[PDB]
RNA sequence: UGGUUCUAUUUUCUAGGACUGAUUAAUAGGGACGGUCGGGGGCAUCAGUAUUCAAUUGUCAGAGGUGAAAUUCUUGGAUUUAUUGAAGACUAACUACUGCGAAAGCAUUUGCCAAGGACGUUUUCAUUAAUCAAGAACGCCGACUAGGGAUCGGGUGGUGUUUUUUUAAUGACCCACUCGGCACCUUACGAGACUGGGGGGAGUAUGGUCGCAAGGCUGAAACUUAAAGGAAUUG
């Protein structure tokens, strides 16, 4: 295990060089989401190019709440969606060539990780119960 | 063309990497040649760490530029032009100059050249490689 | 998206009504991104020289092998030499108290396929977490302080040398810091409470029990018995 994460500043204010509007950021957010990017991609594009540090600080609330209150909710949370599509990519690799025992092992690991947070999201009922991973 | 075994055994030392490449190239004639290459990773002067290994992506990039520029030195040569090119060891200087952007690389050599197929005979081309000649010889004296 | 009517100049601007309402952001965990990293895996491709076999020469009497020999091959030419082909493996030196993998393990090139880790991150979710009976896949100690040198992967900064230029980006080394690894050398401080088993080590004695073992020239005993052999033998 390694310690490599991001270090959120002690400040909770806009950084006083951020001369943009607190609403034009939201309009850019919903524009990028409607052209089709995941919320982590919205956050990293907004951070890199239109220099909002983080939008829970600069806007009102966090950007998945912004997308759900502006009508662009996800069908399934981003974590579960990315783990689902990684699992189905490994499954198509396994149907293609069937002597990859290591990739079978990594499929068992990815499927366990699917079930863990699918169980969490189900008891929170973000997604409905009787959800199965096909 | 071939090295003696003692030369490359005299070149191989531990605590470096040998990048070796080979390409099967057809010349401006229809000779096709498998031509090899060896190169050993140098250490710079002021280097204090004892290793000087390449990071294997530097090996892939060095081997890539070795293959590209020596398949550029062939196809742009005949057999006679390639032989006169590799007598004074100058394809090695081309490899060294083209590769010092990536790693230092002491004693690059070609080490081995194999003919695979040869086109036809062409007695005129051989006699133009050597020199002319034709004989009317002696006559019997009865 | 639909509909009703109110103000001054043939078309200008207007007012109203029906289809959300608690925190962080763990030097906890997950996910995304970025440049990468590795002999991690799978498929395909490429190469290398040995070995074995075969074809063709050249030459002639031996070649293996062993401590010596022998089985074996050999004037229908063995072994040696040269050219070439085929096969099945294997990846030499480089090769390390290095790397990667959950372990068993993994070393030629190139490409494809998915994967993984560390780092960077003012990205995202928000407790989603830790341990293992069962089951499944593959097959001097700890809860503990500091360090030191070296090395592998990433990052930041410095500012010299190799690099170099108006084609793209991209190195290598030196130094300091920092994160994470495989080890090594030390330090300080803690209760740390494929199943079946007699009882120490080295010896000694034996009027017990269970065994195995001596005699005595063979022939040869009911037979003083042949031949031959043995033994000792200066008849």
């Amino acid at each position: 295990k390694g310690i490599s994460s991001s270090a959120i500043p002690y400040s909770r204010n806009a950084p006083a060089w951020f001369k943009l509007s607190s609403e034009s950021v939201i309009e850019q957010i919903v524009k990028y989401a409607r052209k089709g990017l995941t919320p982590s991609q919205i956050g990293v594009l907004l951070r890199d190019a239109h220099g909002v540090t983080q939008a829970r600080v600069i806007t009102g609330n966090k950007i998945m709440r912004i997308l759900k209150s502006n009508g662009l909710a996800p069908e399934i949370p981003e974590d579960l969606y990315y783990l689902i599509k990684k699992a189905v990519s490994v499954r198509k690799h396994l149907e293609r060539n069937r002597k990859d025992k290591d990739a079978k092992f990594r499929l068992i690991l990815i499927e366990s990780r699917i079930h863990r947070l699918a169980r969490y999201y189900r008891t929170v009922a973000v997604l409905p119960p009787n959800w199965k991973y096909e | 063309m071939d090295f003696t075994t003692d030369k490359l055994r005299s070149m191989v030392r531990k605590w470096q990497t040998l990048i070796e490449a080979n390409v099967t190239v057809k010349t401006s004639d229809d000779y096709v040649l498998r031509i090899f290459a060896i190169a050993f990773t140098r250490k710079q002067a002021n280097q204090v760490k004892r290793h000087s290994y390449a990071q294997s992506s530097h090996i892939r990039a060095i081997r890539k530029v070795i293959s590209e520029i020596l398949t550029k030195e062939v196809q742009g040569s005949t057999l006679a032009q390639l032989t006169s090119k590799l007598i004074p060891e100058v394809i090695n200087k081309e490899i060294e100059n083209a590769t010092k952007d990536i790693f230092p690389l002491q004693n690059i050599h070609v080490r081995k050249v194999k003919l695979l197929k040869q086109p036809k005979f062409d007695v005129g081309a051989l006699m133009a490689l050597h020199g002319e000649g034709s004989g009317e010889e002696k006559g019997k004296k009865v």
